[PDB]
């Protein structure tokens, strides 16, 4: 249990890094969702 | 999840025990102080017997 | 471009000039329709969104002045208009009935009745557009507005004159916490009284039929009006819906009276505005919305306000409601929703199946207006519940663990499951105030620790009967009195619950 | 003859005809003139200058410049009656089984107005189908609008086949099927399936009680923008001029949204989100709001509806979650599992799911189902670290009861019996209501999972288990 | 012309994501208003179409047929994306591909779970039906006992045996 | 309260007054922080030239043209105070989210392609051209606490 | 003028990610197709003209240089955004 | 751009971004890179099952790697243990110094026939070297470099 106490405790930092390097990824693709969306309609739009 | 492996794995596993533990049970019971005592005599028996299939 | 207005028929009267011909002021001839626009030549006296005339009777909003034409929204079938048809200038701004006489009325977004059964007989009738009331005229929100929801009106409270956002994904509940409130008001409709205002926008005609049976079966429809611009209606009479049933709330908030308006959903409202702005080729934005469709809500929800003595103290309180998708509470319109309302109720799905109805996020869900909206009595344990069910959450990670725990982190986990048992609440069973705080305080204070958590609701059930049958003295005066938790009071409370729960065993 | 039009111009679907006196108002149905067969073309727009914007149900390929077109004075018209019955239509009327004309005495436009608020029925009744996970957790209503939700492959044309078997063939009243933009294929499959169960008869096509319309994959945009309307136009005499039930079953109710979105581009609207055209919910709206019980008649509609890329969020399905007395969501994880049908029990639902509809047994039942699987996903995630071991008693023995009624939700379906080898199965409700009731009560924890999976009634788990002892 | 006089035939579309790209190119330059992705508002009824050409007919009408294996390109093994989910949603089933299985050793690198065939034992004869009918569970049930034995736990004979058969028939 | 104070400070410590741009304010609040600054001083209702606040309101109902110029309303009150009176000013911008909104709102209004995630092409000189004047001259300075909304919780977002 | 009269130069471009939206926002008023991010499809072009200019010279024209420090901003860490890569 | 490039060519070398920050160069993805050129029939069945061979372990390292971030190495089972030694070892092995690149690193470059790639990695695969510490397969040529850079620590 001392050596489960510092393997958990690795874990859980790891996690929160894991964490922020996929919220910095998701929100990239969040934004170019919306670049992108954004561009079809209003390419669309202005063909016409 | 993100271990959406070690996940189903798991369950499968823990699944897979429980049916093979009533098998052992179908066994004892076809087997079947004295009671008691073979109710244990026949749950290890049993155990071993499901553990062995030919 | 060519533009409109450049067609051999048009340019023709342009030229050979017959007499009397003009007429170019006051009426106007179309040029093209389609997808519920008609763009027409002439009209040069016609005003920015005025309600304009098509010869089959059918009304128009002017929506777009251009140089050589006007775009009007359709308000029907555009099978029923054509190249060349007659449109005049009624001079008018799209008003509506207003008053005590849509009580009890099912109604289209031009206050028109569709129950088949009520004449008119309106004595007031409104603009639809119109300012909301300044900074000066306003008096802060200090009036409950009971929902009758005991999560609600404990950790996210409403007042009288708030605007407060019902926001969730599909099946969460949203609308029925809109139907329990109004059902909810009967208790009280006499000081309390609370007008009700349900504003249907692309719904199903079956919802709302089924949604006032239920009222109606509960005699709620005295005092609530139903306004429906359903899915088959065309989009501008859903975009004007939610602003017809403001006007007919904003003579009770003017007149002394209090109104309660529930706009179900801006989400469909949003989609149509979006249809009429697309189609007339105003610029697309976010999501394809038009730069101004913040705009459209916040001229609605401001209008809701709590007034002035000096001008007479009446009010409007406004639940706006919202469906968000996979929970993205960042989407655009809801993102303009939640900034504009003063607080907001967020519903889960995990939450409603898990047993947890109403499916309410109490750690999410707020109210700014907060403890200022809610009564002596309830303010004395609200709080409190609200902190220790907080402390629950953060530690339910050990219910589904435990092992070596301690006394104390023992003792939160069983209050925690037992509080959360006591914030369940079945449909079309709003509790009063009284009943409400009686219950709160129970648990706040461990009269149910020692109960079995399932049984928690079977024993708010039985609870609520014997105090509703045998104290109702008790409940009325704690109304009454709207007073805190004294020395008596909690006297008066121990002596229910311990007698009431020795014949319960 | 009538009044005389001319082709200005032909780009794909979209046809603008011209007028020199009288104009056709939208929705009018045009028929051009010098073709190797009658091509119809829809007023959706008037563009001014006497032209009008039309969107054609047939190919275009052959049409010429200044071909004359000539205005019906009317929207698309097409037969309903006895004389339906039996026969296969297409979107404009015509026979497509190669057994002639349909000779009906009435015929009916596509295009009709919705019944009027005071024309509503608010009674409402269970419709039993037999499936457990149906009729325990989201119930559908007799009169009712139901929406099945499925990605590609996860099984909701499976389940409006076994539905026509156990809802239309045991008691039929009328029958209609819309073939909507899905497979022809499909559409050889369904019929003979019907030849086989009587419920279509080639002799006496009076004996048939089922009318079919198919405007499928090979179809051009127009004709599925419209075969819908077609459908439930032939549905709509049967409710009014007749009364008695009818049933109304459209596969897949998404291609009249994407059909309407292949030309609203080249109808000159500015795309909303997603690519979708701007008029998506209207469009639906006016069509939706005629499948409907009326005080006159019933109309019970039951529409599979496609999920793009398994995104529920998506325009198209989203917009249909509103139109509906009960969601039936089929999801691809369930179905990955071998559970079929693969509904999710925490993402179905239905209106009458009420106490004072069902009976608080049905509702609490229901109810208890749901919360010990909501019980499970939360714990899954822990389970997928520590394994099962760490779980306390009750932990575990809600994962294995829970298991249990997941595999008590599949079914045999005798329709899917070509892909099990097994033989239907049929669940009356009372056994549904009694035999989950008693599972979640614990009346079972010493039975195996495997007796739950792929059987009827709670009997039946019983005595697989006993067959799986030897 | 084979499937009406009374032959069958097999067609191989290869590739249907450049033709989509090529119909985007023709489209777009003839000016028409570009759509999803930039592609035509009707870039499914383009393959749906064409697909569906592909059938067995009657024998009243010769009882000839044609067969169509049309192939669509993912990128990232996105089966998701738009263009591939048109066509998916179009045909009487799909081989899917993954290059983690092509690398690990399974090839040809077929998803046994994803991929599916809509007519099924239908369109197999009597004898390989006799086999097949019960392979495709079996392997779904050893993958998932496999994933499971890495845990090193002690196995009794059963599972062991399971495992053992398994990895051979894979 | 912090508003207030520092309001109240600075008049205290360096002489100079405080102006606040409510950009979007939502009239109810609008309503609030009027009186609780009459209640706590900083404004007092007889003696104007006592009151230590100017107040601008763009209210949440208004288009957004005035949304959007309401920051350089109260920018330019206080420029008075710096330019005029040579005083260290305060200026408050409640919320600068809301004034980036009106400005993507009207671009859109105007017919301009927006860029990023649904933001005008000139989000970076509407803010800047704006922000600017916010400094600290040879004869004084404007000082500028601004309420931050950050979209998404996302610290990248334009 | 210093790299061709055999001196040496040093150019500080402080920053480049702002001068890329400044294009942008002439790009999108002038209504040019938007890409990645919503930049113009010439917006590599933008910097590769103007840091191609920064060069080491020959003795035969007369050894002078032009040394270029652009400088660009990432968002947490993103070094595989459009204009950084 | 890139995405219809392939549809032109006989072979692909895909650089990693994440390969090159581990310092592996050339930071070649072995598992994203192709050719129609690996068919038995044509490099022979030796080369031909070596590569598939090294492509399988890398894989399975990689499917790992998920669990490892977390957990780490220790919740592997003792079989994955040994597949994770090989593979990192592996992809320290298809690392390599460049003649071109000396400017930089300071290692002389090197060229590896063929012949001796393939046997190399198969040595590798079969565990003759598992008693070989990793560093010693890093930024090497042939096989024969890895055991001396193994002597010279
Ligand atoms: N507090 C509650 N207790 C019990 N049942 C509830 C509760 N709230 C909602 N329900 C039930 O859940 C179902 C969905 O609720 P409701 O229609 O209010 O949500 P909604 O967001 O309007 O859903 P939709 O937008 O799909 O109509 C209804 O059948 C309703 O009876
Ligand atoms: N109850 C069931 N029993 C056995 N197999 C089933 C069942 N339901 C679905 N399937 C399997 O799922 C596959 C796909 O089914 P189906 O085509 O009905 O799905 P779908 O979502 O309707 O597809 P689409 O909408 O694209 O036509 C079939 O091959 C079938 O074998
Ligand atoms: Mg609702
Ligand atoms: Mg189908």
């Amino acid at each position: 249990q001392g050596a489960r106490m510092t393997a958990m405790d690795n874990a859980t930092r790891n996690a929160g890094d894991m964490i922020d390097r996929l919220t910095t990824v998701y929100n990239r693709s969040r934004q170019a969702a919306i670049t992108k969306e954004l561009i079809e309609i209003i390419s669309g739009a202005e063909a016409l | 999840t993100t271990f959406d492996d070690r996940e189903r794995a798991h369950e499968a596993k823990f699944a897979h025990d429980a049916e093979l533990n009533f098998k052992a049970e179908a066994r004892r019971n076809r087997l079947l102080e004295t009671i008691r005592a073979k109710m244990v005599e026949l749950r290890a028996t049993a155990r071993e017997q499901i553990i062995s299939e030919i | 471009g060519i533009q409109a207005a450049e067609i051999s028929a048009i340019l023709k009267d342009q030229i050979k000039n017959f007499g009397q011909d003009a007429e170019v002021a006051e009426v106007g001839q179309v040029l093209s329709v389609g997808d519920g626009i008609a763009r027409v030549y002439g009209l040069d006296k016609v005003q920015a969104g005025e309600m304009v005339e098509f010869p089959g009777g059918i009304r128009g909003m002017v929506l777009n002045l251009e140089t050589d034409n006007v775009g009007v929204v359709i308000f029907g079938d555009d099978r029923d208009i054509k190249e060349g048809d007659t449109v005049k200038r009624t001079g008018a701004i799209v008003e509506v009935p207003a008053g005590k006489e849509l009580l009890g009325r099912v109604v289209d977004a031009l206050g028109n009745p569709i129950d088949g059964k009520g004449p008119l007989n309106a004595s007031e009738r409104r603009i639809a557009d119109v300012k909301a009331p300044g900074i000066m005229p306003r008096k802060s929100v200090h009036e409950p507005m009971a929902t009758g929801l005991k999560s609600v009106d404990a950790m996210i409270p409403v007042g009288r004159g708030q605007r407060e956002l019902i926001i969730g994904d599909r099946q969460t509940g949203k609308t029925a916490i809109a139907l329990d409130t109004i059902l909810n008001q009967a208790n009280y409709n006499g000081m309390k009284t609370l007008h009700c205002i349900y504003v249907a926008v692309g719904q199903k005609r079956s919802t709302v039929a089924q949604l006032v049976k239920k009222l109606e079966e509960t005699g709620a429809m005295a005092y609530t009006t139903v306004v429906a611009a359903t899915a088959s209606d065309p989009a501008p009479m859903q975009y004007l819906a939610p602003y017809s049933a403001t006007a007919m709330g904003e003579y009770f908030r003017d007149n002394g009276m209090d109104a309660l308006i529930i706009y179900d959903d801006l989400s469909k409202q949003a989609v149509a505005y979006r249809q009429m702005s697309l189609l007339l080729r105003r610029p697309p934005g976010r999501e394809a919305y038009p730069g101004d469709v913040f705009y459209l809500h916040s001229r609605l929800l401001e209008r809701s306000a709590k007034l002035n003595e000096a001008n007479g103290a009446g009010s409007l309180t406004a639940l706006p409601i919202i469906e968000t998708q996979a929970g993205d509470v960042s989407a655009y319109i809801p993102t303009n929703v939640i900034s504009i309302t003063d607080g907001q109720i967020f519903l889960e799905t995990e939450l409603f199946f898990q047993g947890i109805r109403p499916a309410v996020n109490t750690g999410l869900s707020v109210s700014r207006v907060g403890s200022a909206a809610q009564t002596k009595a309830m303010k004395s344990v609200a709080g409190p519940v609200k902190l220790e069910l907080a402390q629950y959450r953060e530690m339910a990670a050990f219910a589904q663990f435990g092992s070596d725990l301690d006394a104390a982190t023992q003792k939160l986990l069983n209050r925690g499951a037992r509080l959360t048992e006591l914030m369940k609440q079945p449909q079309y069973s709003p509790l009063t105030n009284a009943e409400i705080v009686i219950v709160i305080y129970a648990g706040t204070k461990g009269y149910l620790d020692g109960i079995p958590v399932r049984d928690v609701t079977k024993w708010e059930h039985g609870l609520l009967q014997y105090l509703r049958n045998q104290k109702a003295d008790l409940l009325e005066d704690m109304t009454k009195n709207d007073r805190k938790v004294a020395g008596e009071l909690e006297d008066a409370i121990k002596a229910a619950l311990d007698g009431y729960a020795k014949t319960y065993a | 003859a009538e009044a005389n039009g001319k082709i200005t111009q032909v780009i794909g679907a979209v046809v603008d005809v011209q007028f020199d006196g009288q104009l056709p108002a939208i929705l009018n149905a045009l028929e051009t003139e010098n073709n190797g067969k009658r091509l119809v073309l829809e007023v959706a727009q008037h563009l001014g200058e006497n032209t009008v914007r039309t969107i054609a149900m047939d190919a275009t390929e052959g049409l010429v410049r200044g071909l004359p077109v000539k205005d019906t004075g009317g929207p698309i018209m097409v037969p309903v009656g006895d004389a339906t019955l039996g026969r296969i239509l297409n979107v404009v009327g015509e026979p497509v089984d190669e057994g002639g004309p349909v000779e009906a005495t009435q015929t009916r436009a596509i295009h009709q107005q919705a019944p009027d608020f005071a024309a509503q029925a608010t009674a409402s009744e269970i419709l039993v189908t037999g499936i457990k996970v149906i009729d325990l957790l989201a119930p559908y209503s007799k009169g009712g609008k139901i929406g099945l939700f499925g990605g590609a492959g996860v099984g909701k044309t499976v389940l409006i086949m076994e539905l026509i078997n156990n809802i239309a063939k045991v008691h039929s009243g009328y029958s209609v099927f819309a073939g909507v933009g899905e497979r022809t294929r499909e559409g050889n499959d369904l019929y003979h399936e019907m030849v086989e169960s009587g419920v279509i008869k080639p002799d006496d096509l009076s004996k048939s009680q089922v009318a079919l319309v198919y405007g499928q994959m090979n179809e051009p945009p127009g004709a599925r923008m419209r075969v819908a309307l077609t459908g439930l136009t032939v549905a709509e005499q049967f409710r009014d001029a007749t009364g008695t039930d009818v049933l109304f079953f459209v596969d897949n109710i998404f291609r009249f949204t994407q059909a309407g979105s292949e030309v609203s581009a080249l109808l000159g609207r500015i795309p909303s989100a997603v690519g979708y055209q701007p008029t998506l919910a209207t469009d639906m709206g006016a069509m939706q709001e005629r499948i409907t019980s009326t005080k006159n008649g019933s109309i019970t509609s039951i529409q599979a509806v496609y999920v793009p890329a398994d995104d529920l969020t998506d325009p198209a399905p989203a917009t249909t979650f509103a139109h509906l007395d009960a969601t039936t969501v089929l999801s691809r994880a369930i179905s990955e599992l071998g559970i079929y049908p693969a509904v999710d029990p925490l993402d179905s639902n239905s209106r009458i799911l009420d106490p004072a509809v069902v009976g608080e047994e049905h509702y609490q039942v229901a109810r208890d189902v749901q919360g010990i699987l909501q019980k499970y996903k939360s714990l899954q995630d822990i389970i997928a670290i520590l394994g099962m071991d760490e779980l306390s008693e009750e932990d575990k023995l809600t994962v294995a009861r829970a298991r249990k009624i997941q595999r008590f939700l599949s079914q045999p379906f005798d329709v899917a019996k070509v892909f099990t080898g097994s033989d239907g199965v049929q669940v009356p409700l009372e056994d549904t209501i009694k035999s989950f009731k008693a599972v979640v009560a614990g009346e079972y924890d010493h039975l195996p999972e495997a007796a739950f999976y792929m059987v009827g009634g709670i009997e039946d788990v019983k005595a697989k288990a006993q067959r799986l002892a030897a």
